[PDB]
């Protein structure tokens, strides 16, 4: 990488910045609304029609 | 609080003194002193810093890294003119310690200088003086050791500092060319190579002599007679003192080089905050961020919003650039000013007025600040002036050929009861009549101004 | 090998114990040689032109009719440039002023007896800048032949900026200073010397051999004139072994030198980076404005044409800019050179800190490209000793009979020729000697100075 900034083969000696690390990504995280439920608890009382 | 008050700007009058016809005048003479200090603030260098040329327009987002090849080349640009901004700021470090080094100095120890205060000694190390001032400078801490696990969610959530906000920039801030203590130790060099001061330029011989004592040798540089210093040299001590000690109280916004050291350390964290509130600006793009627009968009329009913020991030990259190279060779000139102080208001006593402290010269010292070199320069200042009388010369009325004139001083019609003769010399610096003899005095071609001495004068006797 | 980790050396001061009562111990070479340091100057912006017209297209006429609109912006790049060129040329009748004498002495081959003199012209420039001409790794020149070296009658090997020139409208302005009136310039200078001493040196000229002049130097830093003729040849020698050091002085870890094809290159680099912008498309389908008007329709045509012009606009404003910063930089550099050549050159000077760093003894200058090249003798202490010393000396008989030596020191002999107790020295040299009248004068009388109660012959009684 630091040749092709120079555009030579030839690089004058020196110390010389190079791109950071991009460090590492992680399986994700979320939080949202949760528990809505429909409502199917009818079905379990009384006499079915 | 009432009303502000308008006020004229006061004008401060010379003290008047009148030009006189013939062959004598007024002369206006000091009858006390005080000593006092200045101080300057130079700075000698900018921050160094890096930019990460692709960090700082992205974040590794793929669709960036297909486009961003367009654009290479001004990001090699930007790299190698910040490199070479950063050469020259350690070149001209390592320029100006060359000349900072003495081949030769005393050994520095506790006690120096005799009835002298002088704080300036190092707790054996910095000094007393600098540990003040690193107190009273606001600046964020350093990097490098422990460095980046200060910034890691193993730390307190309160930092706020740009730099911990480097390892998201994509920014580096390099260490300084020198590690502090050997710093230290150039200055300390330099306490060390006070005395010589005088016994002609000092270049090469080293006169190893008191503190003390090469104080009075300057004093005689600046015309004050031996005899006054012999028989105040517990009151010149401590009139110094007084001056020296003044430091302590030194360091308040009212001091204008205590402000400009402030402002310098401001001016390196403005130019990084700049490029952080700029992270955030869009321009116009449908969000600041490169995730966004991609979770947003389909990819035909995606890549159009991506290049529109891509455009201005690198153009306030260039107008980064710009400004560094500005700062970069101001900075280099103004080392060029301490560099040539240190080899005149520092090493040894000048003439020249102007520079240094406003009150003629006498033994000055620099310490380390941030970004540069801070000054203090002891200085004399004159006080309750008088008018006397006063003469071109004398010579023998009987031998016409026999004329002297003052050294170092004038002659004055006396005003003391010790002595017998009708004039009396002193020095220019301070009022102190003294009888006229050869030590004084130097042979002159005569002059129609000059007295016609009728009756007693030593040099010549006859 | 891998790379290693090291610590800066720091290097230590020789240190000198403070001691205490009315003595010391002084600090005094016993060696030295001679040596040099060089400096370089830049005084001048190669001076440059752009034509506004042709920079942006070339004589089509539908962006000429374009550019109409914008032609008062050609106007102002045009005067900001000439301004800029103007100022250039004051700068150099400024330092000419100060660099011609009103007299001088001739020159001849053989100049300066036993010392070298390699910087003698070949009657001439001198061999030294033609060595610095030909490190120095710039272009071939303009003006003549010019326009055909650019031209197909010559070498297909050309690779010349100049002959891109004629293609961009660039116009590179000549050199004011005429480089034979040069070299008289940098003679006349060397025809100054010998010398600045004999009071201030600004009405009368000495006319005196440059080894004269020399001694008077070497008597003016506190070395005493019997050591002075005692080494004569000696110091010859050494002298030349510092000025042969200037064969060797033309490398890239020479820092002056470093410097000097660094503002080579960087003019060159401005015009580099205005070529590269001529193939620049700012979105436009093409650079080459024939080539969109061959290909599209009138009415899309100028669209396309606008993007282009206003881009090309805008790098010849930055240019400007680019060399108004440079011109005004150059302009205070110039304004240096000419301090040093009415100080460091002109006079020995007792102020350190100017010319290189031994004391200061005689320095010269010569051309350099784009500015002046100085290099500077100088003289380097070695092997320091340590002595006893005193603050004066009076007659125990008469305690106002003080004296205290001049631009040297009282020591304690240590020396078999002489009898008395102490003894005279130069403060740049180990050289003791009987105290006589000449080297001391009257003083007041001090505390420190020592209670001689036997043989004083200054004064005698």
């Amino acid at each position: 990488q630091l040749h092709c900034s120079y555009e030579s083969f030839d690089v004058e000696s020196g110390v010389y910045s190079v791109s950071s690390f991009e460090a590492k990504p992680s399986g994700s995280v979320v939080e949202q609304a949760e528990g809505v439920e429909c409502d199917f608890s009818p079905l379990l009382s009384g006499t079915p029609p | 609080p009432g009303e502000m008050r308008l006020a004229s700007i006061a004008f401060n009058h010379p003290i008047q003194v009148d030009q006189l016809n013939s062959s004598y005048f007024k002369l206006s003479i000091p009858t006390n002193f005080s000593f006092g200090v200045t101080q300057e603030y130079i700075q000698t260098t900018i921050q160094k810093v890096t930019v990460d040329c692709k960090q700082y327009v992205c974040n590794g987002f793929q669709k960036c890294e297909q486009l961003l090849r367009e654009y290479g080349q001004f990001c090699s640009k930007i790299n190698q003119a910040l490199h070479g901004a950063n050469l020259r700021q350690d070149d001209s470090v390592r320029n100006l310690f060359a000349s900072v080094k003495s081949s030769q100095s005393s050994p520095i120890i506790p006690g120096f200088g005799g009835d002298f205060n002088l704080t300036l000694l190092e707790p054996v190390a910095r000094s007393a003086i600098e540990d003040l001032l690193f107190d009273k400078v606001t600046i964020a801490d350093p990097g490098y050791m422990q460095g980046y696990d200060d910034c890691m969610q193993q730390g307190p959530a309160s930092a706020r500092d740009l730099i911990c906000a480097q390892y998201v920039a994509g920014y580096k801030v390099l260490p300084p060319l020198m590690d502090v203590n050997m710093e230290a130790a150039y200055t300390s060099s330099l306490l060390g190579s006070i005395a010589g001061v005088g016994w002609t330029a000092g270049l090469s011989s080293f006169a190893a002599i008191p503190f003390a004592q090469s104080i009075f040798y300057r004093l005689n540089g600046v015309g004050i007679t031996q005899q006054v210093l012999s028989e105040n040299q517990k009151l010149i001590a401590n009139k110094f003192n007084q001056a020296l000690g003044a430091m302590q109280t030194g360091f308040t916004t009212t001091n204008e080089a205590f402000h400009k050291v402030q402002d310098a350390v401001n001016n390196n964290a403005q130019a990084l905050s700049k490029l952080a509130s700029e992270l955030s600006n869009t321009f116009g793009a449908i969000s600041a961020s490169i995730g966004d627009i991609i979770q947003r968009l389909d990819p035909p329009e995606q890549d159009a919003q991506i290049d529109r913020l891509i455009n201005g991030r690198l153009t306030t990259l260039n107008a980064f650039v710009a400004q560094q190279l500005v700062r970069s060779e101001s900075a280099a000139l103004s080392a060029q000013l301490a560099k040539d102080k240190v080899n005149e208001c520092v090493k040894a006593q000048s003439k020249r007025s102007g520079f240094c402290g406003q009150g003629t010269h006498i033994v000055s010292f620099v310490v380390n600040a941030p970004n540069g070199l801070y000054f203090m320069h002891v200085g004399y200042y004159p006080s309750n002036h008088i008018e006397v009388v006063s003469a071109y010369g004398l010579c023998d009325a009987a031998n016409p050929t026999n004329c002297i004139a003052p050294v170092n001083g004038y002659f004055i019609k006396t005003n003391n009861t010790r002595i017998v003769d009708e004039w009396s010399y002193t020095g220019s610096s301070f009022y102190a009549p003294e009888p006229i003899t050869s030590l004084n005095t130097k042979y002159v071609a005569p002059q129609v101004t000059y007295q016609n001495i009728s009756t007693n004068l030593p040099p010549p006797l006859l």
